[PDB]
């Protein structure tokens, strides 16, 4: 039935579970797993076919193929690498990178005789333990003393030349969502930041800026003018207005320029607002001179009008919001996406929203191992495919023949790994300038306790006192007690222990069920029809609106609660004040687990606590009890629309009203602390700087750090 | 007041008076078109913005579950003795923390403050 | 009695014996107003060179 | 009479058509059942201040689809034709828009499940060799 | 209210900044005002920076080339009690208008009065715009605004860049930069 | 009568193949589109790029009457099918798929600035004065 | 040690503020998740 005071022996029989089948580093073991399956193979596919002539030659690649990791050893005889071995004898612990090269020949006379260089060696790719792709994978405690591993070391690890390396969690501000700024004394009065990225296999992250010239220059006919509205374009030297921009996307009238950007009529200050920016354009009347005039201040102008044209066209085709999309005849949704973000900044301008704040774990999202290998992975295979390139030109200019055992260079990839992942100098050997520094640490490994902080850590970028302060956000997401002592204090930070973040997932199940859910795709739509409707987010990019909200996203959370379709670490927000719903996929979000409350009672009940207290020889265990729809995960961004109980029996219980529409209940309060900061007894009671200096020193609180130290 | 548009050419209007009749003559400057103005008024700006939220308050907020809710104060077309109250959260609208109550019927709505 | 807590706004109007005064009086009352005193020597020098 | 001018004699006829969005599986009925004549029957109820609109499924093609109408005063449709002869004529201008929905509330995500691991089934992902691969060089 | 202190504070004074961060100006009362608090308030206000944006509530502009137009509902009896003597009226008027309203209540915080309001805006712009004048005794203190007669950019972007000019800068009462006292 | 609970079952149609494809134009409402005026339509591939992979352009009454280009939609309907029903003498309901989805906006017929002389009126940056007299220069 | 540090450890830790100010409205005008929307009570804003 329900739990009443048993509470302590649930919650924490639940986290039994939550832990005997997750444990601590499933965050790395999850990104690397995910970015070995996908993001290899992803990367590899979507690679520019190599054309080169004559005779015309081109070279397709195919499925990635993958070994156990072996040693090359003097003799060449093949041998399983064990990760002990690697330590001892300062080898890095790989496996090698095989791959399919179709190699099609056209001679002009129906010569086509294509080869298929089937498993093709192109390098070695560091393998980090326990991993699925590892060796250690699936051994019991028996074969894992037996081969000299320790059982509890929890992995996530690489190994280069001996030493022990870990990558380090970054943040990166959130892609493909628009933000709005109020710079303090720039000259733009407000800015909106809308920092997007195709889906993270294409090309790396491109800005686009919109801001709002402050009151200046008054007295004159300037504040007449009034404030305009100007957005910097990506690969534009210089700053330009929006309506011209608009115009360059093909739209004349400025009927539905501002159908675009207002979507009630009945605004009359908003309207005042944006006529500067009319008032401005008003010299721009049809897409080719609006075309010509933003190509003809770029970074290097056209030697004739229809190469001006033809780089603006270019600049906005790829460069510009990749995320929408780069299909050519995606300009409408390109349209729209603009229409939306100076919106959202005329919005801001009013005051009818708030600025968002930049140090909200809500807006960010975590690089980790994945992500940072597969853009790793990109730089290096990019410069493969130009390595291929110009042997195979130089070598056929001479016109003999072609030979791609030789031409490809394993060399390059293996080594651009091996330094990047050893020293941290995160990039090209060449550009250590622009390389970001700090990455992949040296494990430490003087306690079990300094190991499993060290695997679960965080880092920010940041070289004042704003970005490195504690901020509401990171309730039960990040260890509030834990930070290093030191210069970098706030800017480290340790995961909770009940934290997990986003593998990611692809957003195309999510997109047929709304398309086929009554959901109106943003093409076939009566511009009219938007203000009275509610918006759709997929990873950012605007697909639709929908008219009946609360039905979608009961249904979405239903589909969520029994894993659907939908995936379970799929998150999905309701702004009802700003009528969006907003759903986000992709990897690098960070979530915890809570119990779902319906009505005013907890869904886990009795017989899942028996079930869970009798886990062994029962096959249950914590997927299964998400599979009944008891438990549900919540990140950051959901948790800033829903409602949390600390205690059921204290606050589920009804009481003096305070309120009666709990939406989720905590697992145990206690959560929040990171690893270093729970061992401590009574945190509670001690002063928080005492406690943030003892999880300081949990690190350096000496032990049997492992057991198979000797 | 507002503003309008073409007839037949889909072109934004400016205002104008006639030179003759004296009568303000909405004309298009892009174009040929022009119209009698019924308004008789050109421009209009509350800088200090004493129009109230109500003109603008979500109906749907109601069935939002993270908002308070209190039984006193029903609404007025339905009895329906059961509500919801937050601030403005607005700024530069205006510097008074009046609340807004909106009735929580399924189809229901009716918004006011006190 | 009149005055102020800018520099070079004093500076401008009174003059460099005002600055020497207002600056000695107004380093005083910071480092003061923790309770921490500190002697007038070393006030006057600074304010002084 | 020109090769580019557009036949606007439906137009002129105030002819009247509907646009309608259909599910996958029920497209991929009509695909499978290629058009062998008749595929369904559509049923419109109308009351004294209501009206209903559904579509019945083909008993033999599946070895109730009800319409929801759309507002159409937010834009206006019109449907042209490019015959093979290079023709182009417009057939009419559209009166109403109509939208498919399934009656499944809860058994219809198997089947959208279904076809989720058909669209995953060429999604590539690498696979693991036990042994080396020893055929190279 | 307070003023900032501490190693900030230090590193202001030690540097001789050209801009403090929080720069403030103690003053003492000489006389019988010292004593006085309402003699204190009328030496606030006196100092106190009041720009037109501070004390006006709502800006409109109209076309009325007609002077007993009157498009406003309750325009009628000010314009006439105005306008039966025709002030340069024959020779031009622009019927673009300005009108604005000053809100009862700063009226009274302020302790101004409009009639001087009025007496300011005429001297600082000279002859160049003609202003009218309005009675206490409407709801709404009303303020009618016109342009001159001797006399390209229109009538309406000049008018409104007057507009902007004088509700940014038209300082009404007070030394400028103050912003409080 | 009768309306009050009219009830009406009509047939669904469709053929395998038709000789002739079938594709949408779509206008905005607030365009205020009149089918009177048709009284003469030309519609042409534009010859900007300069087949199938290009914009459509269409012309209302040759020069005098509007002007509409096309787009076709960038998105793909891999999972939707629109289909447009046709009454019929028989009654029996035809649905037929809607091959493309061409969007045509009204293109402004005027004196244009080109952008050759439009580098001339971007010295007056923020000095441009009497933005109603710079197209009457012209 | 002072008097405050034997009142805090034996009564009322007191206030606890963030750069003067009570605790910030990090979240939709409210402290953390656990706290009803748009609430400047004590204990929802700090005091402990
Ligand atoms: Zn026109
Ligand atoms: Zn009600």
């Amino acid at each position: 039935e329900i739990t009443p005071d048993l509470w302590q022996e649930a919650c924490w029989i639940v986290i039994s579970s939550y832990f005997d089948e997750k444990g601590l580093v499933r965050q790395q073991l999850d990104s690397f797993d995910e970015f070995i399956q996908m993001s290899v193979q992803r990367i590899v596919e979507d690679a520019p076919p190599i054309d080169l002539q004559p005779p015309r030659y081109l070279l397709k690649f195919e499925q990635i193929y993958l070994s156990k990791p072996t040693h090359w050893e003097r003799d060449g005889a093949p041998s399983p690498m064990m990760p002990n071995e690697a330590r001892l004898r300062n080898l890095t612990y790989s496996a090698p990178l095989y791959v399919d090269i179709t190699k099609t020949v056209i001679k002009e006379g129906e010569e086509q005789l294509q080869t298929q260089h089937q498993k093709t060696f192109i390098g070695k790719i560091p393998i980090m333990l326990r991993s699925t792709y590892c060796l250690l994978n699936g051994l019991t405690d028996r074969d894992l003393c037996e081969l000299n591993e320790c059982p509890l070391d929890p992995g996530g690890y690489f190994i280069i030349n001996g030493s022990e390396k870990v990558l380090i969690a970054q943040e990166k501000m959130a892609t493909n969502t628009v933000y709005v700024f109020a710079k303090k004394d720039s000259k733009y009065a407000y800015t909106g930041e809308c920092r997007s990225c195709l889906e993270n296999s294409s090309r790396p992250t491109s800005t686009i800026w919109v801001s709002m010239l402050a009151r200046g220059g008054q007295g004159a006919k300037k504040s007449a003018i009034g404030q305009r509205i100007v957005a910097t374009l990506p690969y534009i030297k210089q700053e330009v207005p929006i309506i011209i921009v608009f115009r360059a996307l093909g739209f004349v009238s400025d009927r539905d320029i501002l159908e675009h950007i207002i979507y009630d009529f009945e605004d009359p200050e908003m309207m005042e607002m944006v006529k500067p920016s009319l008032d401005e354009a008003f010299v721009i009347q049809e897409q080719n001179v609006a075309l010509n005039f933003i190509g003809s201040r770029g970074a290097k102008p056209g030697v004739t009008k229809e190469k001006r044209i033809k780089y603006a066209k270019e600049v906005l085709q790829k460069e510009m919001l990749p995320h929408v999309g780069v299909s050519d005849f995606c300009e409408t949704k390109k349209a729209y996406f603009l229409g939306y973000m100076v919106h959202r900044l005329l919005l801001a301008a009013l005051g009818r929203r708030e600025l968002d704040d930049r140090d909200h774990y809500g807006n960010k999202r975590l690089d980790l191992a994945g992500p940072l290998l597969a853009f790793l992975f990109r730089g290096m295979f990019k410069n493969l495919l130009k390595e291929v390139r110009i042997y195979a030109q130089k070598f056929i200019d001479r016109g003999k023949d072609f030979n791609l055992e030789l031409a490809i260079k394993t060399r390059i990839i293996s080594d651009g790994l091996k330094y990047s992942l050893a020293t941290g100098n995160w990039g090209d050997q060449k550009k250590a300038h622009q390389a970001r520094a700090g990455v992949s640490q040296v494990l430490n490994r003087l306690t079990f306790a300094s190991t499993l902080s060290h695997l679960r850590r965080l880092n920010s970028p940041i070289g004042l006192a704003k970005p490195r302060q504690l901020h509401n956000t990171l309730w039960g997401m990040v260890c509030p007690a834990e930070t290093p002592e030191g210069h970098a204090v706030g800017l480290v930070k340790n995961l909770a222990l009940m934290a997990y973040i986003s593998v990611g997932s692809q957003p195309s199940p999510i997109l047929e069920f709304l398309e086929e859910w009554s959901m109106e795709n943003l093409e076939e739509i009566s511009p009219a029809a938007i203000a009275d409707a509610t918006k759709i987010f997929v990873n950012g990019c605007w697909v639709g609106i929908h008219k009946d909200p609360e039905q979608l996203m009961n249904t979405l959370r239903k589909l969520r609660r029994q894993m659907d379709i939908i995936v379970s670490e799929v998150s999905m927000i309701r702004d009802i004040r700003e009528r969006e719903i907003r759903i986000y996929t992709d990897a690098g979000r960070i979530c915890r687990p809570l119990l779902i409350v319906e009505k005013q009672k907890l869904l886990l009940k009795k017989r899942h606590i028996d079930q869970l207290k009798e886990r062994e020889y029962n096959n249950y265990s914590w997927q299964d009890l998400v599979a009944s729809g008891v438990v549900e995960y919540i990140d950051t961004l959901e948790e800033e629309t829903v409602m949390l109980a600390m205690t059921p029996d204290d606050l589920q219980e009804k009481e003096v009203a305070y309120c009666s529409t709990y939406t989720h209940c905590e697992i145990h309060p206690s959560m929040i602390l990171g690893v270093c900061a729970s061992i401590i007894p009574f945190p509670d009671h001690n002063q928080s700087p005492r406690n943030t200096y003892q999880s300081a020193m949990g690190k350096q609180a000496m032990g049997v750090y492992i057991t198979n130290f000797h | 007041v507002g503003i309008r548009f073409c007839q037949e050419c889909n072109n934004m209007l400016y205002p104008k008076e006639d030179k003759e009749n004296r009568i303000l003559l909405y004309a298009c400057r892009n174009c040929d078109y022009q119209q009698e103005a019924d308004n008789s008024c050109i421009y209009v700006n509350k800088i200090t913005h004493e129009v109230d939220e109500l003109t603008q308050i979500i109906a749907d907020v109601s069935q939002d579950p993270t908002l308070p809710r209190t039984e006193d104060h029903p609404c007025q077309k339905c009895g329906h003795k059961e509500a919801v109250f937050f601030q403005s959260h607005s700024a530069r609208a205006e510097d008074a923390m009046r609340l807004y109550y909106v009735c929580t019927a399924p189809h229901c709505g009716h918004r006011w403050t006190e | 009695r009149t005055t102020s807590n800018d520099i070079v706004e004093i500076f401008t109007v009174l003059g460099i014996e005002a600055v020497r005064k207002a600056l000695e009086r107004e380093l005083y009352h910071v480092i003061s107003f923790d309770g921490s005193y500190v002697n007038y020597r070393h006030l006057a020098l600074l304010c002084d060179t | 009479a020109e090769r580019g001018e557009l036949d606007l004699t439906g137009a002129k006829q105030n002819t009247g058509v509907w646009l309608v969005k259909v599910p996958k599986y029920l497209s991929q009925q009509w695909a499978k059942a290629s058009g062998r004549g008749e595929v369904g029957k559509l049923r419109i109820a109308k009351t004294q201040g209501r009206t209903e609109v559904s579509f019945t499924l083909n008993e033999d093609l599946a070895n109730e689809h009800p319409f929801v109408l759309q507002s159409v005063g937010g834009q206006t449709l019109t449907v042209f034709t490019e015959s093979s002869s290079d023709k182009l004529s417009l057939e009419g201008i559209v009166v109403q828009r109509a939208e498919c929905r399934p009656a499944a509330s809860e058994n219809y995500m198997r089947l959208k499940r279904l076809q989720i691991e058909e669209s995953s089934k060429p999604v590539r992902l690498s696979q693991q060799l036990d042994k080396v691969v020893t055929t190279n060089y | 209210k307070n003023v900032t202190l501490g190693v900030p504070r230090l590193k202001e004074l030690i540097n001789i900044s050209k801009k403090p961060k929080t720069p403030s100006l103690t003053v003492f009362l000489l006389g019988q005002s010292a004593r006085d608090a309402e003699r204190a308030k009328d030496i606030l206000c006196r100092l106190e920076h009041t720009t037109l944006r501070k004390v006006t509530a709502n800006t409109a502009i109209y076309y009325d080339p007609n002077p007993q137009s009157t498009v406003v509902a309750e325009d009628q009896e000010w314009v006439n009690v105005y306008y039966e003597m025709p002030d340069f009226d024959v020779a031009r008027i622009s019927p673009w208008l300005l009108r604005v309203e000053l809100d009862r209540k700063h009226m009274t915080d302020r302790k101004l009065t409009m009639e001087q309001i009025a007496e300011k805006i005429n001297a600082g712009f000279g002859d160049d715009l003609n202003c009218i004048f309005n009675d206490d005794n409407a709801e709404k203190l009303v303020l009618r605004i016109r342009i001159m007669n001797s006399d390209k950019m229109d009538d309406d972007v000049f008018l409104r860049c007057i507009e902007s000019n004088m509700l940014t800068d038209m300082t009404l009462q007070g030394i400028e930069q103050i912003s409080k006292v | 009568g009768p309306s009050s609970q009219n009830v009406t079952e009509y047939v669904v149609r469709v053929p395998k193949n038709t000789t002739k494809k079938y594709n949408i134009m779509a206008f905005n409402a607030a365009d205020k589109v009149n089918f009177a005026t048709w009284n003469q339509a030309r519609l042409e591939r534009d010859l900007s790029n300069k087949p199938e992979d290009q914009p459509w352009l269409l012309r209302v009454n040759g020069k005098s009457g509007r002007k509409f280009k096309g787009i076709k939609k960038g998105g793909v309907t891999e999972n939707t099918s629109y289909y447009i029903f046709t009454q019929c003498p028989d009654g029996a309901f035809e649905a037929f798929p809607v091959h493309n989805w061409y969007n045509f906006t009204p293109l402004a017929r005027h004196r244009t600035l080109t952008a050759e002389e439009a580098e001339e009126e971007w010295e007056r940056r923020n000095k441009v004065l009497n933005h109603f007299s710079i197209m009457q220069q012209r | 040690g002072s008097k405050i540090n034997i009142s805090q450890v034996i009564a009322v830790v007191g206030q606890q503020n963030v750069e003067g100010k009570r605790i910030p409205f990090g979240f939709k005008h409210r402290t953390l998740p656990h706290f009803i929307k748009d609430d400047y009570g004590p204990e929802s804003r700090g005091f402990v």
